[PDB]
């Protein structure tokens, strides 16, 4: 088949869905029992069975899909915060690069789903690897999703104006990236510099 | 590739834990396990085999200092498809920093080195665990391998641990020999 | 600019 601009936007949107589920699971944002094991990208992953969250993510993912297609979304951020104070403790950032020319493409692009799938699987393994060094979240936390766009006027009303919600004193490590040939997704996670080691 | 971890202070039960968590991590990252070992702790046969290696590692570290560990996948011990080394020789044989804090320093270091970056999925493989220990330490499960030679192909990573100490003898690990798990851990 | 879409409130 190959890669079209719409095919790519679906891949990426869907990646974010699985990416978010894995963060919320691995970081204990929702209890581990509100998650279920499924097969995706050739491995076993955890996705929510919480009905509100399912609905919420379906809505986000459908919107990202639309924005990615139009090259209207540059950053997707998962902000993890102390439920009491609102202090940001951990902040996962995805940067999205777009080939705006892919709209002019007369053929799907040559990259095997397998190839893309190997890339995504590598990125997800990496996300899993973070449990082994991320500072413990030692208070109860919630999450929030932010996006960054250049096209502000066409953002649906349901999306509220926001700050970037940076951590004051942070450490950040770069994760692997993947590419469809049309969208490239860079990842990283930042977190508050620990009190002591 | 060669990964240093330099603990900002002096670091035994620790070293056993570095070794055991590293083993677990490798097993998952190289897809010998479908989910991290500890998520699996809540198909059950292969987990007992790993439990067994892990528990035997614990008895071995009770018996001797362990300067080097090798984790060898596929092929055989002398000729693996791939292998990982943990080099503990520079650690103190005063510690204020916890095991937890040390573990995350080690694991941050391996992550930042982009270890386990293979794109192609590998097959299920047999994993051999080896470690050096004193010739006289009394080990009865791991088997002595007086003629072992570290493999010259298949190297993936070495993690070298130190903690800012200066001068140990050129002949420090003299009476130390390779021991080798008598059982293989099989990917699933 | 930055925009936020808040997750379901929890009880």
């Amino acid at each position: 088949q190959g890669i079209t601009a719409r095919g790519s936007a679906e891949i990426v949107a869907e990646f974010f869905s699985f990416g978010i589920n894995s963060i919320l699971y691995q970081r204990g944002i929702y209890p581990s029992e509100t998650f279920t094991r499924v097969q995706k990208y050739g491995l076993t992953l955890l996705v929510t069975t919480d009905l509100e969250l399912i609905k919420y993510l379906n809505n986000v993912v459908e919107q990202l899909k639309d924005w990615l297609y139009k090259c209207s979304v540059q950053k997707l951020v998962v902000v993890i915060s102390n439920i009491e104070s609102g202090e940001v403790l951990e902040r996962w950032q995805f940067d999205i690069e777009c080939d705006k020319t892919a709209k002019d493409d007369s053929a799907p692009r040559e990259k095997s789903q397998k190839a893309i799938q190997d890339e995504i699987r590598s990125v997800i393994r990496q996300i899993t690897a973070t449990v082994t060094f991320l500072p413990l979240l030692e208070v109860s936390c919630s999450f929030d999703l932010l996006i960054y766009t250049d096209k502000d006027l066409v953002v649906p009303e349901k999306w509220e104006e926001s700050g970037p919600q940076f951590i004051t004193n942070s450490e950040e490590v770069r994760l692997r990236s993947f590419t469809t040939t049309i969208h490239k997704v860079n990842s990283m996670v930042a977190y508050k510099i620990p009190v002591n080691d | 590739c060669m990964v240093p971890v330099v603990f900002p202070g002096p670091v035994q039960e620790g070293c056993c834990q570095f070794t055991c968590e590293l083993l677990k991590h490798i097993m998952y990252q190289r897809q010998q396990l479908p989910l991290p070992y500890e998520q699996l702790k809540h198909c059950q046969q292969a987990l007992a085999e790993l439990e067994s290696v892990l528990s035997h590692l614990e008895d071995f570290f009770a018996r001797t200092l362990v300067p080097r560990v090798l984790i060898l996948l596929g092929g055989n011990a002398l000729s693996p498809k791939e292998f990982y080394e943990l080099d503990l020789s520079l650690l103190a044989p005063d510690q204020s920093l916890s095991t937890a804090a040390c573990l995350r320093r080690l694991f941050r270091a391996i992550f930042m080195a982009d270890a386990f970056s293979e794109l192609q999925a590998p097959p299920l493989m047999g994993t051999v665990v080896m470690a050096q220990g004193h010739r006289n330490c009394g080990e009865d499960w791991f088997r002595p391998k007086l003629n072992y030679r570290v493999p010259s192909r298949g190297h993936k990573l070495t993690v070298t641990l130190s903690c800012g100490r200066p001068s140990i003898r050129t002949t420090a690990w003299e009476d130390y020999i390779w021991f080798q798990a008598p059982v293989t851990f099989k990917g699933f | 600019s930055w925009y936020s879409y808040p997750p379901p409130q929890r009880a």
